[PDB]
């Protein structure tokens, strides 16, 4: 969770380069000229009348390297190395066409970063999974639809292939991984029909809040009971919080309530 | 006697400090006693070439004559909190067994 | 089959090393077999 | 990561080993 | 076994008020090499039931959060200790005592006699800020319940559950050495 | 001392003083190592790091 | 105060048409001087055993950092 780049705006690499390599008198992030001394007044007047032209090459390269840092194509500690290498290359092949290409690349990378600021793996997994079963092609179809809906609506969830099996993980740094291949292999003999492994039990518990299934089928009954259990768990959490907060005006009290409550 | 017997060697002076982390579920307490190295045999091996001793064996005979040579014992969890830390004892931070002054 | 749990815990007649280990561990071993060679540290059964 | 950062890169593709290469069985009494 | 794993019991660090890594529960485990399949089934069922109990206990007590172990906790998540109302009574009336002394009277204190009024002050001695930071032992054991990691270490390295490693900081993800 | 009696080596960690090495006097680790070398390496070539 | 356009002042290419590049030294531009001194041929005698004072071998690179 460390800041990838120094600038206050993680996106807009041009803005980040503005923040890093520009004087803090032109920037904006949100006196009495005439009483100033003669030297300052004359310097400001001359600079205003005849503005000093400067090369926007180092700024462009800094914006590019900030974009690369944001994209993670360049590690944090080699930013200076890449900056110097890019400056050397640009100076070696400097031209108006090269400057135009640099500006175009900065604009394109800024747009791409702004636009950007698992599904294909699930599609491949569904493709390798058989789509026809001899025990009702509606429970399977609705379950697949629920799985796709939940993986799409999950904020940070990953589906990936690890050798010969496909896995589903609820979060990047979590501890809830479901072997989808084995779960569906276990579920296949009993679509339309205690005997389920913990992997497929966890899959069902995860998909229950995000699910068309006919209630007559075994999977329908299991999903209804899992929904009921999850609702009981939420209401039990609310009751536990209320009881504990009231009883704290003892860890032994938490022990007693949890034991009586589970 | 339901317990895990640990024998920590003692150089012929001073103090010592045992044990890494664990879970400590269903723990029951500590029993502590001092034995002489010449008298305690080797446990795992079927033979003890370095034993060269007969008579009562304190370790496996129930003959603990050196229990009186303990000054104090201190117990801490994660090296920060003393186990009887709720101001239980007269001595705030450790179990004292003998006091000379 | 009164000893299958034991022969599966100690990999005598259980599952191959490529698929009872963590898939990440298998990927690590196959990536760093050129110099570090984790592969010989795990036994995989051979059943007639 | 991909664990391809831990393997030599013969150009672009990593020099990964076989998936089933892990594991060994060498045991005979004679 | 990946299907029924041993829970990852957390370790508490009572100086920073945060968990210091997690390791599998290698202390509370039952040997079954002396048992045939009849009892192997029972032991496996017991382990599965224990995993289920741990999962539901996590769902009940653990507060939802993106990170596994936030080193610095938000103020509202931390259960602040309740404080009672402090009642204090003003003993002496300074202006009337000053008037009496100026008119030539000595008061040797120990309601006095000359003060008919009687005022009391009630207020709550709350801390200025609601003590954001570490986690006490009670909240730690309430929330950092043992974790059941079903499919262990399967996927890309960045998808692994970190903070199970004892020496690992979330900021600038890496392992802190000597 | 391999597969001996009283002379048993230990790899026990400091945790519980529980030895990780067990010998049975019915196992021949010397012959096992000799066979392992003869099957893995070309033993006809002399090596000096070990005899 | 807009419409006051100041064009940028770019720098010429470090390796242009007139650039003369020598490794481990900053590049030179336009003209330069190359000296084929015969006295330097006496520092590489290994290459000039059979070479007289008219058919010798010399080295252009004249820097004290390296042996000739």
């Amino acid at each position: 969770e460390a800041p990838r780049s120094l600038g206050p705006a993680p996106s807009n690499p041009s803005l980040q380069a503005l923040f890093q390599s520009q004087p803090s008198a032109e920037q904006e992030w949100h006196g009495d000229f005439g009483s100033q001394p003669q030297a300052n007044r004359f310097g400001a007047i001359l600079e205003a009348v005849v503005p000093p032209r400067s090369d926007p090459t180092h700024e462009k390269v800094l914006a590019i390297v900030n974009a690369l840092l944001e994209t993670q194509a360049i590690r944090r500690d080699e930013a200076g190395q890449m900056y110097t290498a890019l400056l050397q290359r640009v100076a070696r092949y400097n031209s108006v066409n090269v400057q135009g290409n640099l500006d175009r690349l900065i604009q394109d990378v800024k747009e791409a970063l702004a636009q950007r600021e698992s599904v294909v793996a699930l599609n491949a997994f569904l493709s390798t999974q058989p789509a026809v079963v001899e025990r009702g092609q509606e429970n399977y179809v609705a379950f697949v639809s629920a799985l796709k809906l939940m993986v799409t609506e999950a904020p940070q969830s990953e589906v990936y292939q690890a050798g010969p099996s496909f896995f589903f993980q609820t979060s990047r740094h979590g501890s809830q991984t479901v072997n989808l291949s084995q779960a569906f292999d276990n579920l296949r003999p009993l679509w339309g029909v205690s005997l389920l492994t913990p992997n497929t039990r966890l899959l069902l518990l995860l998909i229950a809040p995000f699910t068309g299934i006919s209630r007559d089928s075994y999977l329908g009954h299991l999903l209804t009971l899992y929904r009921e259990t999850i609702g009981n768990t939420r209401v039990d959490e609310t009751t536990y919080n209320e009881i504990t907060e009231v009883s704290r005006a003892d860890a032994s009290n938490l022990q007693a309530t949890l034991n009586y409550l589970l | 006697l339901s317990a895990a017997n640990m024998l920590y060697p003692i150089p012929p002076n001073a103090t010592q400090l045992p044990i890494p982390s664990r879970n400590w579920a269903a723990f029951r307490g500590w029993s502590l006693t001092r034995l002489k190295q010449r008298e305690t045999p080797a446990l795992g091996s079927p033979f003890d070439p370095y034993f060269t001793y007969s008579g009562t064996i304190p370790y496996l005979d129930g003959t603990f004559y050196l229990s009186h040579t303990f000054r104090k014992v201190a117990i801490q969890f994660d090296s920060s909190v003393t186990w009887p830390g709720n101001d239980r004892l007269l001595t705030p931070n450790e179990f004292e067994i003998k006091i000379s002054v | 089959p009164s000893m299958l749990p034991q022969w599966s815990y100690m990999h005598i007649a259980g599952q191959d090393a490529s698929e009872y280990l963590s898939p990440g561990l298998v990927q690590f071993a196959q990536a760093t077999e050129s110099y570090f060679n984790i592969g010989n540290k795990f036994r995989n059964p051979t059943v007639a | 990561y991909n664990y391809a950062a831990l393997a030599p890169r013969q150009g672009s593709r990593p020099m990964l080993s076989q998936w089933s290469g892990i594991g060994t069985h060498e045991m005979h009494g004679g | 076994s990946k299907e029924i794993p041993t829970p990852y019991v957390w370790t508490f660090q009572p100086q920073m008020g945060a968990a210091a890594g997690a390791s599998q529960d290698y202390s509370t485990r039952m040997n079954w090499f002396s048992a045939g399949p009849d009892m192997i089934h029972d032991v496996n069922n017991i382990r599965d039931a224990q995993n289920r109990i741990l999962m539901t206990q996590s769902a009940i007590t653990a507060t939802p959060r993106n990170l596994i172990d936030p080193r610095q906790w938000a103020a509202h998540l931390i259960k602040q200790p309740v404080v009672g109302t402090t009642h204090v009574e003003m003993p002496r009336n300074e202006v009337l005592e000053q008037h009496l002394t100026s008119h030539g009277a000595q008061i040797a204190g120990g309601r006095s006699s000359f003060n008919p009024l009687q005022t009391d002050f009630a207020f709550h001695a709350l801390p200025s800020r609601p003590r954001h930071g570490g986690i006490g032992s009670r909240q730690f054991v309430e929330e950092f319940v043992p974790a059941v990691y079903l499919n262990p270490y399967s996927g890309p390295p960045d998808s692994y559950p970190d903070q199970f490693i004892r020496h690992y900081n979330v900021y600038s993800n890496s392992v802190s050495g000597y | 001392y391999y597969n001996s009696g009283g002379n048993l080596g230990v790899l026990a960690g400091q945790s519980s003083q529980l030895n990780a090495v067990v010998d049975l006097q019915d196992r021949n680790t010397e012959l096992s190592y000799q066979m392992l070398l003869a099957n893995t390496t070309d033993r006809s070539r002399y090596f000096s790091m070990w005899n | 105060f807009d419409e006051i356009h100041v064009p940028p002042r770019y720098a010429a290419a470090s390796a242009g048409r007139n650039s003369i590049r020598y490794s481990m030294l900053p590049p030179l531009y336009d003209t330069t001087k190359i000296y084929l001194i015969d006295n330097k041929s006496s520092d590489i005698q290994t290459l000039n055993y059979q070479n007289d004072h008219s058919d010798y071998l010399t080295t252009i690179v004249q820097n004290s950092d390296f042996t000739p």
